[PDB]
């Protein structure tokens, strides 16, 4: 197959507790709020609060497998 | 949330070749079955974008290690590697067994031996490709030196000497934790020997010389040393086939190496603040790598760190105080403020002796004890809320 | 741990260790000298050894800091921020807060300071925002300890500060010169003739080595004056003495070749020419009663620059600086007693400040703190900065940024 077609099918499995959301994230700038905001931006990781590549060809395990 | 051992994927990248296991039989201890050079081919193209291939075929190719002196010098490459690897093993199980995706590869943990110069940035790149690129719901990032010591029972205080082939750790561990401030690295290893023995035989080789280093008659002897030892000249042959008479030459080259690891382990154990602890350390030593299957190395090193750093009488004092003492007709031991007392390697109990294979005993032991009670590693519950920020959640 | 959703770069710079680490880990990341070396930098413990071994020419150590504790060359700490970020922690200034620390005084070059701090976060190395924090107050808060005191012994000297309802009382900061560097300074010329215009990376190397090893093992405290102990074990011994040569007088014998902690012989083997260095447990009692007693060195100092009467000067200090009454401030700083400092872990030193404190304030009782954690105590002003970078709410410290920084 594809290796997007075995990533995606791959690790899909649903249990009792299991999140539906696969949330994602970005490292970028952020700007405290006052407990108006504080006049400074620092880098941190950030949730994407709405859900928003180079793919190449698999391997052959045995030629890489031990002797 | 279930999981079955098969399922569990470990991935060991070094600096050559990256070692890899997908599954735990659970009926022995578990060996790395794949062994794969850590590298990927790049051909960049005019949009400023970055293509990785398994092979370049001939074209802009190129090629990208991502792991230099067991440093990540490409995080892009490195992840790609990664992924390479990961599509992998499922497309193999794919086409083994259909119904794989329902239930081998329906939840696959990953558990990803690091490196102690691996930097907070690139720790978290590395979580947020796991668990976003590859779609994996857990993730185990463990320090190759805490899973070394793992596989030896109740080791609270050891010092590793972890000699590669370009470079050589130093990696104290003290109350079961890696003192990150105390670890180093010498630009020193299995390859100083080829240069050591490249100026004492210029004549031969590069191809001969490393040859020489990895054939049965070069060993490092002890002060103490028909056998190899005694006679002035012995002989190999080379993978080309033709014999090599070699002189005194087999047995130098490693002295270099050695005096600049103890120097530096040296000056590592000495910083320890609390001495008890110290002498803890300095009474398990883990003498691992390649360089150290060597004849006569691991002995050799050890002998050359009792040498210089162990605190004891000196001869020419203790034998003067002995024929001083007589002084008769027809001797108390003096003791020492400082550390150590003694130096010795650290003993395997139960137990063979490399580095790759604790290592992956450590690993084994430790998904015992994350899955059982897990409350370290990382759940796709956490990513979600904390994010890659969830790598670090202590205190 | 991660709080505010962030992660702070925690900064100490001071006479003798600089330590640099992430708020979330809770132990540094490095740990490198306050020194550096002239070539070109040199910034690391191994990297300098190195340098110093090359034992190349035209090699200089400096020190990063003046003996107040402040830095005095801005260029040299910029390089080290530089190295610190690069190699050890290997992040940007640009991303992440930034917790410094700098020492408690009773003037205000602060603002001086911070000026010079502004173009070294700011201008220099665009760091978004940065917090300063007063390193014993930082320890002190760090304890739980709002009110306490704060007994610093370091490379410098011992740096003892007094803080009330969480604010430090500038007037009563006191400094002395008396510490690890000073005790690196006997325990060489002590030792000199035992061994059998130098090169600074040679006295450098010397004194991160086989000195550090001396103090670190062979050096301990008296729990008393030494002269008053000295004394007393002497008589002690005589009655022993007079003891024993009463029992011959009375059934006679003749010599049978018939007690003093003090002559008990400790060994320190030097390495270098591999030799042995004894001493008796007198000689290394010695160097630290220097601290206390500095007269006895030279006679060019006084009494009272020795650091028991500054500890008791401080607290007396401490009561007219607030104007509850004076008298009365020294039940809340003898209540809390911080000691802290590398220089303070040598044995016995602990009870030698509570001897010394107990005897200028026999009315008040008294219990002291002392981390029993080796390390921790060593490092204890960065973990102070460290909880206050990983205090909850912003509103908790001053922070200062862009803003501040303006024409
Ligand atoms: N185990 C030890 N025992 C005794 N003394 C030590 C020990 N380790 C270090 N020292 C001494 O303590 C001094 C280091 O003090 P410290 O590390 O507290 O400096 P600092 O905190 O960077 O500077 P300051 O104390 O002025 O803020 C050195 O002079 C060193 O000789």
């Amino acid at each position: 197959m594809d290796p997007q077609t075995l990533i995606t099918k791959a690790n899909k499995v649903s249990y009792y507790g299991n999140p539906t959301s696969k949330e994602s994230w970005r490292y970028d700038w952020y700007q405290p709020s006052k407990v108006e905001k504080y006049p400074f931006r620092y880098k941190t990781w950030l949730r994407n609060q709405e859900d928003e590549e180079s793919c190449e060809d698999i391997l052959d395990l045995k030629e890489f497998d031990r002797r | 949330a279930p999981f079955r051992q098969d399922s569990i994927l470990i991935i060991y990248p070094r600096s050559q070749t990256t070692l890899v296991q997908f599954g735990l039989n659970e009926e022995t201890f578990t060996v790395p079955e794949l062994e794969i050079p850590t590298q990927i081919y790049r051909t960049t193209r005019q949009d400023g974008s970055y293509t990785y291939h398994s092979t370049n075929k001939d074209n802009k190719a190129e090629l990208i290690k991502p792991i230099q002196n067991g440093e990540i010098i490409d995080i892009s490459a490195f992840t790609q590697f990664l992924r390479l690897i990961f599509v992998s093993i499922l497309s193999d199980r794919a086409n083994k067994n259909q119904d794989a995706f329902e239930a081998e590869l329906s939840n696959i943990p990953l558990l990803l031996i690091t490196h102690h110069s691996w930097s907070q940035s690139d720790l978290e790149i590395i979580t947020q490709y796991v668990f976003e690129s590859l779609e994996i719901n857990n993730l185990i990032q463990l320090p190759a030196s805490l899973a070394a010591t793992y596989s030896m029972i109740s080791l609270q205080n050891c010092c590793i000497i972890d000699v590669g082939t370009h470079h050589t750790d130093i990696i104290p561990i003290v109350d079961y934790a890696q003192l990150d401030h105390l670890v180093s690295s010498i630009p020193m290893g299995g390859q100083s020997i080829n240069d050591s023995l490249k100026k004492l035989l210029p004549q031969w080789d590069d191809d001969q010389i490393e040859s020489l280093k990895k054939s049965p008659i070069f060993e490092v002897l002890s002060d103490d040393a028909v056998k190899n030892s005694d006679l002035e000249f012995n002989t190999f042959w080379d993978e080309k086939g033709n014999e090599i008479k070699v002189g005194k030459q087999r047995f130098q080259g490693c002295n270099n190496l050695i005096k600049n690891i103890s120097n530096r382990v040296g000056l590592t154990l000495d910083n320890i603040d609390d001495i008890n602890k110290a002498k803890a350390v300095w009474e398990n030593i883990i003498i691992v790598g390649g360089t150290t299957s060597i004849s006569g190395f691991k002995e050799a090193l050890l002998g050359q760190l009792l040498k210089d750093h162990l605190i004891i009488e000196p001869e020419e004092e203790k034998s003067k105080r002995e024929e001083e003492a007589k002084s008769v007709l027809p001797v108390p031991t003096i003791e020492y403020v400082q550390c150590p007392t003694v130096i010795k390697l650290a003993k395997y109990p139960d137990y063979k002796s490399g580095y790759s294979e604790i290592i992956f005993l450590g690993a084994q032991i430790v998904s015992k004890q994350i899955f059982t009670h897990p409350k370290f590693y990382i759940t796709r519950e956490k990513y979600n809320m904390k994010g890659p920020a969830a790598l670090w959640d202590v205190q | 741990m991660m709080t505010l959703n962030r992660k702070c770069v925690v900064i100490h710079n001071g006479s003798h260790r600089t330590v640099a680490g992430f708020s979330n880990v809770e132990l540094p990341q490095c740990i490198i000298p306050s020194s550096y070396i002239k070539r070109e930098f040199i910034f690391g413990t191994y990297n300098m050894i190195d340098a110093a071994a090359e034992k190349r020419n035209g090699d200089e150590v400096y020190t990063l800091v003046d003996s107040q504790g402040l830095p005095y060359n801005w260029d040299a700490l910029e390089m080290q921020w530089r190295y610190l970020y690069d190699t050890q922690l290997k992040v940007s200034p640009e991303e992440l807060p930034l917790v410094i620390t700098m020492p408690a005084t009773n003037g205000k070059p602060d603002m001086a300071i911070l000026e010079r701090y502004y173009e070294l976060a700011f201008d220099k190395l665009n760091v978004p925002v940065f917090q300063i924090v007063i390193e014993p107050l930082a320890i002190a808060l760090s304890m739980g300890k709002s009110s306490a005191f704060v007994i610093d012994i370091g490379a410098s000297g011992c740096n003892v500060t007094p803080i009330i309802d969480g604010i430090v009382v500038k007037n009563a900061v006191v400094r002395s010169k008396f510490g690890g560097d000073f005790l690196d300074f006997q325990v060489h010329e002590r030792l000199a003739p035992l061994i059998k215009q130098k090169r600074s990376t040679d006295v450098w190397y010397e004194a991160s080595t086989w000195i550090q090893q001396f103090k670190s093992t062979m050096l301990q405290v008296s729990e008393k004056d030494l002269f008053e102990l000295e004394r007393y074990y002497k008589e002690q011994a005589d009655i022993y003495a007079k003891q024993q040569e009463q029992l011959k007088q009375m059934d006679q014998q003749l010599q049978y070749t018939a007690n003093n902690p003090l002559v008990q012989k400790k060994n320190f083997l030097f390495k270098p020419l591999n030799k042995t260095l004894t001493l008796d447990l007198k000689e290394c009692y010695q160097f630290a009663e220097y601290l206390f007693k500095p007269q006895l060195i030279s006679d060019k100092f006084s009494p009272e620059d020795g650091l028991g009467p500054l500890m008791a000067k401080s607290v007396k200090k401490a009561g007219a600086s607030i104007n509850i009454s004076p008298e009365q401030v020294y039940s809340l700083l003898l209540t809390n007693v911080i000691i802290t400092g590398s220089t303070s872990l040598i044995e016995g030193m602990e009870q030698r400040i509570i001897k010394e404190l107990s005897i200028r304030f026999p009315q008040y009782k008294l219990t002291t703190f002392a981390n029993q954690v080796m390390m921790d105590r060593k490092i204890q002003g960065w973990l102070g900065a460290l909880t206050m970078a990983n205090l909850p709410s912003w509103s908790l410290g001053k922070w200062y940024s862009k803003e501040d920084y303006e024409t």
